[PDB]
RNA sequence: CAUGGGAUAACAAAGGAGCAUUUUUAAAGGUUAUUGGAGAUUAUGGAGCUGUGCGACAAAUGCUUUCCCAUCUCGGUGUGGUUUAGUCGGCCUCUAGGAAUGAAGGAGGGUAGUUCGGGGGAGAACGUACUGGGGCGUCAGAGGUGAAAUUCUUAGACCGCACCAAGACGAACUACAGCGAAGGCAUUCUUCAAGGAUACCUUCCUCAAUCAAGAACCAAAGUGUGGAGAUCGAAGAUGAUUAGAAACCAUUGUAGUCCACACUGCAAACGAUGACACCCAUGAAUUGGGGAUAUCUUUUCAGCACGUUUUCUGUUUUUUACGCGAAAGCUUUGAGGUUACAGUCUCAGGGGGGAGUACG
RNA sequence: AAAUUGCCAACUCAGAACUGCUUACGGCGGGGAAUCCAACUGUAUAAUUAAAACAUAGGUUUGU
RNA sequence: GCACCGUCUAGGUUUGGGAGUGUCCCCCUGUGGGUACCCAACCGUG
């Protein structure tokens, strides 16, 4: 059964940091503890090991990524921009 | 298709002779109870001839130019085929035997003599180059 | 989506009669539509009509003498006992002297006067006068 | 995609083998008719399979998707890096 | 056209009243059956098979020649598609959209089209389950 | 509750390879009556169960087949049409397969013009302009208004030229035009899914219409977090104008305006007109796709493109027939086909307020 | 239908009958309705002040 | 003003001149070897 109604992983904090700071930290915590898709090896196995370090459980490849997500939107934009500048 | 021809140079990727170059003598794509895998009899370089430079005596050149040879049957998965070849005559392949111990030793001596002559003739020089890795 | 072929056919005939057309094309056709047309033709409210086969729901071309003031379908097909004929004549017919209510009886499709004479009830299909 | 239709047809009627090791086994024999490699494949493994295909004169196709996409296009619930069709099964 | 949209297109084919194959069509019924069966084995859906015969062999209608429909011929030989042909194409449609929407999350128009395609699938699949062309407990998965 | 009728319907089943010949005869094999009851035991046959033959029938689909190898002018008919006929075949393995309403001017798929479009997403570059900067000149005002002043200005404003920066935006072309479910959508190029219309002797075979509950999208304003901030500008300020002016006007100016993600889901979110389906008079047009057959261009996205005439399907419309309406008005785009009141579904209303308030 | 036969260990948790209490070791929250402060956990005047003070996540400025 | 200090280049474009033979066994294919230069002049700059 469901154990909490609204707060998920933030239920560890009890009642003692405020609804909105908990809400803001919740999304980044859930992202940083989730399994992220690995473009190598095609598995959902990327886990964070310290801020900005992502290691895949499948192929054991370690990548430098974002603080709480594997790839930041800025990184995708920069990759596309650099590819386009290479093709020019 | 069917490139695993006798005479084709292969590189062994497994076992004690990993990285050593070998020549297919007899290919066996049919499985048996004793050997339930695709296999091939490999005549391979156990010891490549050493680099010899100008200014060394005939004796040391002869010592450094000796070729060591191994003759074993190896699973297909444990060597990597190449496009290089060493010509194996039909009679020469027919002489190589691994049935008995004495026949195995005689075949090893024959393969050693043939490879030494091949190295002396300056043919298949890639086959006598040691793989660096 | 067309739900009632009979209602569509009777609506098309009534429109053509209001406009004073000589012929009207009915599409699609059905056994019930042809049975209804034969009842009206029996009492003289329409002329000859022709059924055109097209290996589907066919078409009907009806010749119209100007005797048909109005024809229409009654939806849903309400059940009608032999005692309910006078109620339906009162509700939908212009008079007790002319006009017909068409019924689906187990004896076939017939006008209310014929059904009353056969002592049979059924479901009301429509009317014409 | 044409390759997706061809792969679906081979799954339907032809004979095929999945995985790099079984593909290499079919290449060592004279059985492979077409080899499909995902763009996800590790470069050294792809080079080895391509070398086998060149030695065996086997056609080689570079799939536009990754191993997950190749597995999905095969109708499978797992990922395949290399596909080897042994019988086209009237495909091509 | 009509379902899931405001389109009112009438474009279609009008089958002829005269079903007899023309006198100049000398292909026998058995040879046509071999043609459709070998064309399916070549990997063509029933619709593609019919267009091939129509455009090249002069066979306007396979049914008017062999007495049987193309899908019926494939079923008799066991060549019928496992998933019905149209349900296959819609599922392929939804898959291709979803692959597109992975990279373009802001493509809200394709998201809107995706809802229609799936809400169409769940009625077509309901039909095939009720008609037992599909197994019970067959579910479309996103 | 019983019985009669079976037209209209309902329920159930199926989804069509997911399927299904009879009758003579003989022979071979493997806990019943009747023996006078009753209690065992036996064997003999019926009758079925298979297989071996045998005779007579059928058969909704041709085994006198099919496939696989191998050798090679005469009659009839009508007052001129009709089957001929004059001007390969013999062998060698198997073989259950063709009997199924039709394809709706209902739905869904397919293929094609690599069609059509300010449709969506992404990326790049372009264009002037506003603003701000310096560079090069100039010198006394410039700005703004009913008139002024707040404001800027020898510190060089304004103005002029060529430049930059940054953020918006995409003029004229731009229309009773196109696209989109609605909200909405205008530079070019390159891309990613789509969508519709048309064409079709492609496939399929009722799969549909509309909907409580339930779900998704949704202008602007507003909210949260990042970014951006050129322009304009709620609050505020100041100068005017006024009896007063917390406004309109002038100079400003914060939040906002722009982008990303997440909320919000209250618009005159209007055609103040729910969705689907049928009939429906007239004339000019218009957008897209197809049929058929006067003019212009015609060295390559080109057997082109446009354009004329006619037709057609689909779209947005306009002018002037019934009919309807309280009227204004609507009219194949209904608000028509309704007291001669019944095609289908659904939402909402029942004098004005209180009040879209109180409470939950 | 090994869905059966033999052996064997460790603790428990229930239910039942009978029979008792002098309510009888130690250990072990009193509770409720509110008001003012500080969000909270923390720190802190060794030797008279532990607090509402300090810190603290958050928030905003400044310089570079 | 003439000299001298004070000169060499990958690679690219390209002038003028050749010179070994597609060629040498295999043992058809296939295999194993070996050759396909020098110079000039302009870019270019290690
Ligand atoms: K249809
Ligand atoms: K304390
Ligand atoms: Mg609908
Ligand atoms: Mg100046
Ligand atoms: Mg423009
Ligand atoms: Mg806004
Ligand atoms: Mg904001
Ligand atoms: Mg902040
Ligand atoms: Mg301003
Ligand atoms: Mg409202
Ligand atoms: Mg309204
Ligand atoms: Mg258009
Ligand atoms: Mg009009
Ligand atoms: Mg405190
Ligand atoms: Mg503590
Ligand atoms: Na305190």
């Amino acid at each position: 059964a469901k154990r909490t109604v609204k707060m998920g992983v933030m239920g560890r904090y009890g009642t003692r940091y405020g609804a909105n700071p908990r809400k803001r930290a919740k999304k980044l915590e859930v992202s940083q503890h989730a399994k992220h898709f690995c473009s190598f090896c095609g598995k959902f196995a990327f886990r964070r090991k310290a801020v900005g370090i992502w290691r895949c459980d499948g192929c054991s490849k370690t990548v430098a990524g974002g603080a709480y997500t594997l790839s930041t939107p800025n990184n995708s934009t920069v990759r596309s921009t650099v590819r386009r500048l290479r093709e020019l | 298709t069917k490139f695993l021809k006798p005479g084709k140079v292969v590189i062994v990727t497994a076992g004690r002779y990993a990285g050593h170059k070998a020549v297919i003598v007899q290919n066996s794509d049919v499985v048996t109870k004793e050997r339930p895998y695709g296999r091939a009899l490999l005549a391979g370089i156990k010891k490549y001839p050493k680099k010899v430079v100008r200014g060394m005596s005939k004796q040391t050149i002869a010592r450094r130019s000796q070729v060591g040879v191994f003759l074993r049957v190896v699973n297909h998965k444990h060597f990597l085929p190449t496009r290089y070849n060493v010509d194996m005559s039909k009679e020469l392949r027919g002489k190589i035997n691994v049935s008995d111990a004495s026949k195995r030793s005689r075949s090893k001596r024959l393969v050693r003599h043939v490879f030494q002559a091949r190295y002396n003739a300056g043919s298949s020089m890639w086959f006598f180059q040691r793989l660096r890795f | 989506t067309m739900m009632s072929v009979l209602a569509n056919a009777l609506r098309t005939i009534a429109s053509a009669e209001r406009r004073g057309k000589r012929q009207v094309l009915i599409r699609p056709s059905s056994k019930v539509v042809v049975k209804f047309l034969q009842v009206m033709q029996k009492h003289g409210y329409i002329g000859e009509f022709e059924i055109i086969d097209d290996h589907r729901a066919g078409k009907i071309v009806v010749n119209l003498n100007g005797r048909l003031n109005k024809c229409g379908a009654i939806c849903p097909r309400f059940d009608c006992a032999t005692t309910d004929y006078e109620k339906w004549m009162k509700n939908i017919l212009p008079s007790r002297q002319f006009g017909f209510v068409v019924l689906t009886t187990s004896l076939g499709i017939m006008d209310h006067e014929e059904a009353r004479s056969r002592n049979t009830g059924g479901k009301v299909l429509g009317f014409f006068y | 995609d044409t390759i997706n239709a061809k792969l679906q047809l081979v799954m339907k009627s032809g004979k095929y083998v999945l995985g790099t090791q079984q593909a290499l086994t079919t290449l060592r024999q004279g059985r492979s008719k077409l080899v499909v490699i995902a763009n996800n494949c590790p470069p050294i493994r792809r080079a080895e399979v391509e070398y086998y295909c060149t030695l065996s004169k086997t056609p080689i196709h570079h799939y536009s998707g990754n191993n997950l996409d190749l597995g999905t296009a095969c109708g499978k619930h797992f990922r395949t890096c290399v596909l080897s069709v042994t019988n086209v099964g009237d495909s091509d | 056209v009509r379902m899931h949209g405001n389109g009112r297109g009438k474009a279609s084919s009008a089958l002829p009243y005269r079903r007899t194959p023309p006198a100049w069509l000398k292909i026998a019924s058995r040879n046509v059956v071999k043609m459709v069966c070998k064309s399916s084995r070549k990997g063509m859906m029933p619709s593609q098979i019919g267009m091939e015969l129509r455009d090249s062999m002069g066979i306007a209608q396979v049914k008017n020649v062999t007495g049987r429909k193309i899908l019926r011929i494939l079923k008799h030989n066991g060549l019928a598609p496992e998933i019905p042909e149209d349900l296959y194409f819609l599922v392929k449609r939804a898959t291709q959209m979803r692959k597109h929407l992975e990279r373009h999350t802001t493509d809200r128009d394709t998201k809107y089209r995706l809802i229609l395609v799936e809400s169409r699938i769940h009625r077509l699949a309901r039909y095939y389950k009720r008609v037992k062309q599909l197994p019970p407990t067959w579910k479309y998965e996103s």
